[PDB]
């Protein structure tokens, strides 16, 4: 170790401290929800505090800590979001006590700001890390040695998600009042609706880390060895303004995609919504740096190769339109009830002979599968008098969906294996990106490029591209759940080949414009340089 | 904050007949109690801890148990630092020791006082 390691391993150790926080601050929200007894839309304010401390002030922190002492800044933000991560625990420890308290057969209050201010306290906490770390890497190493160093940085950053949802895991089965009652009084299964775990255990952990994290930076050197008119000159750079758009356009669709994996893998072939995953991932972001560094790549060279992974992933992902298993035949919804004839829409579709009584609730879903492959959409609608025996509308029952079959459940292995395959060529490149965007920019503007773009993707990539990709998701909803309240709920059944146009439409031309912006950016440096 | 722990006192338990009214006080020394919420809790004859009423950091938010809801009233005087339990209306059936509580840190229980009640 011969200064610069030392920050390396110093700065993975953050890394793997924010990556945690991050797991834990996403785990730990519904035991949060039901221990405050909080709403819907303010646990959400809660977790958009995070985005409110981070994008206010990550602009200002890597311009201004470009000349300050970097490492002392990146210790003082990890101490930051520990003193956060503890603040989050802190309304557990003086709060007190925590108190908890249809067949359908057819018939013939303040103590959240301690966690809000605390989530925003780690808000600043994760700010100068990437920006004022990666320009400290890269300004000090050796010549095509900082991609190696990133790809390391990237792949043991994953050890962060394996702790927090292990610790997650661990500490969800534990009573939130451990240490503070006898436990055989305790009635309530971790099972029950009214569990709440020590999920304040979660963010003691990831603070103290954070704090512990935070100790090796006041001890490392400086050096191993106008806002404005940079701001103007920051954006005033084709180069740099059209690589920002085109990575913006690339990681919203890499996160409107992943947000809503699972639910069209749920939707698409049934399956219920990272064990090797991992592994895939940490292997292909240090291949990546490796063949940046070992192919001594200059920019040219890292934007040809990151041109060719996301060719290469858009390549595998338009695999996608032909492996669509077929539409769902659910009683009342495709087709009619007695599933004689197909419906013109599902809005407010006629109900059949076989329930003509109709003592139910056509707003209750409880699906069933019966013999004949057909799914119902209630026990009561199919005609079920006894539990389920005598359904009348089977005639031309288990409770749950029906399983498909085998010749799309073969797609789905198919489709399991092109996202390997996929987020193996996206991990592929992921160094690429901070390399040419350091490489484009001036070398006294190196930290303000890499926050101003932080805070592009966080912001426009991170926040907006659930927002959008789920508005064009929910336009394929059929069958549509009434709240408690009365309010917008959530959808239960979509049309499978609807819902798998938009999803994979959607993604597919947010690749083509980042492509046509990667040719046209390729012909623009090939051109300056 | 040179303390060791936080030692809760109660005063105003004493006999009641009918439909009455009664004032518990509860005192706290040692640690500020400025942040935390402090509850009343109470102890039947051959019964449990049942829990009554609690109170914010600021007086806030209240929480009331569903067995005396708009007959009891809660409330906290921080410059004294105090809180205080009005009682009207009361039933045999309240006829309990009523504890203190505070959880600065460490869960920390009063000694509790009689508040016996007489049927008539």
């Amino acid at each position: 170790c011969n200064g610069l390691k030392m920050f390396l391993a110093a700065l993975s150790l953050s890394f793997i401290a924010k990556t945690l926080g991050a797991i834990i601050m996403k785990s730990s929200i519904i035991h949060i929800e039901r221990r405050f007894e909080i709403s819907s839309s303010l646990v959400g304010f809660i977790d958009g505090s995070f985005e409110i401390g981070n994008l206010l002030v990550i602009v200002f922190v890597s311009y201004f800590g470009s000349k300050l002492h970097r490492p002392k800044l990146i210790g003082i933000g990890c101490f930051i979001m520990g003193i956060g991560g503890v603040l989050t625990a802190l309304p557990h420890f003086f709060m007190g006590y925590y108190r908890y308290s249809t067949l359908s057969t057819c018939l013939i209050s303040y103590m959240w700001i301690y966690v809000f201010m605390g989530n925003m306290l780690r808000g600043i906490g994760e700010t100068p890390i990437v920006p004022l770390g990666l320009s400290y890497i890269d300004d000090f190493a050796k010549e095509g040695h900082s991609s190696l160093y990133l790809g390391i940085l990237n792949a043991i950053a994953m050890i962060g998600p394996i702790i927090g949802f292990t610790l997650g895991s661990l500490f969800s089965k534990m009573y939130v009042d451990i240490g503070y009652v006898d436990l055989s009084t305790i009635r309530i299964t971790p099972t029950d609706s009214r569990w709440v775990g020590a999920w304040w255990l979660n963010f003691l952990v990831s603070g103290l880390f954070s704090i512990i994290s935070s100790i090796p930076f006041f001890f490392l050197p400086q050096t191993p060895n106008g806002f404005f008119q940079s701001f103007k000159s920051i954006l005033t750079n084709p180069l740099y303004v059209m690589f920002v758009l085109l990575t913006l356009l690339q990681v919203s669709s890499y996160i409107g995609a992943f947000t809503y994996v699972f639910k069209y893998v749920e939707q698409q072939y049934g399956q219920p919504s990272g064990v090797i995953t991992i592994p895939i991932f940490a292997s292909g972001m240090f291949l990546g740096g490796y063949i940046i560094k070992k192919f001594k790549l200059n920019t040219v060279g890292i934007a040809k190769f990151s041109c060719f992974t996301a060719v290469m992933s858009l390549s595998f992902y338009l695999l996608y339109f032909f492996i669509l298993c077929e539409n769902k035949s659910v009683a009342g919804l495709t087709m009619t009830y007695d599933g004689n004839n197909p419906v013109t829409s599902h809005r407010d579709v006629p109900l059949s002979y076989c329930n003509s009584d109709c003592n139910c609730d056509e707003s209750q879903w409880e699906p069933v599968c019966g013999n004949n492959g057909i799914t119902y959409i209630s026990p009561c609608l199919a005609g079920c008098k006894s539990s389920f025996y005598n359904c009348s509308c089977l005639e031309v029952a288990h409770l749950g969906e029906c399983p498909r079959d085998d010749a799309c459940t073969r797609k789905f292995y198919f489709f399991v294996a092109i996202q390997v395959l996929n987020l193996f060529f996206s991990a592929l490149g992921g160094t690429s990106h901070v390399m040419l965007i350091v490489k484009i920019v001036q070398p006294e503007l190196k930290s303000l490029a890499l926050g101003f773009h932080s805070m592009v993707i966080r912001a426009l990539g991170g926040i907006l591209a659930p927002i959008y990709f789920g508005a064009l998701i929910d336009t394929t909803c059929i069958k549509w759940s009434t709240n408690n309240c009365g309010t917008r709920g959530s959808c239960r059944t979509y049309n499978s080949t609807s819902f798998s146009r938009v999803y994979l439409g959607l993604s597919s031309m947010l690749r083509v414009s980042s492509l046509v912006l990667y040719i046209i950016l390729i012909y623009a440096m090939k051109k300056k340089y | 904050g040179s303390s060791s722990q936080v030692q809760l006192v109660e005063s105003g338990g004493g006999l009641v007949q009918a439909g009455g009214s009664l004032r518990l006080s509860c005192a706290a020394s040692g640690f500020p109690v400025n942040l935390s919420y402090m509850h009343w809790y109470r102890q039947a004859p051959g019964k449990e801890r049942e829990w009554v009423a609690a109170i914010s950091s600021w007086g806030w938010h209240t929480e009331y148990a569903d067995s005396v809801k708009g007959r009891f009233t809660i409330s906290r005087d921080n410059a004294k630092n105090t809180v205080y339990l009005q009682m009207n209306s009361l039933k045999p059936e309240d006829t309990a020791v009523y504890y203190c509580h505070v959880r600065v840190g460490r869960s920390y229980f009063g000694q509790g006082t009689q508040v016996s009640v007489s049927a008539g």
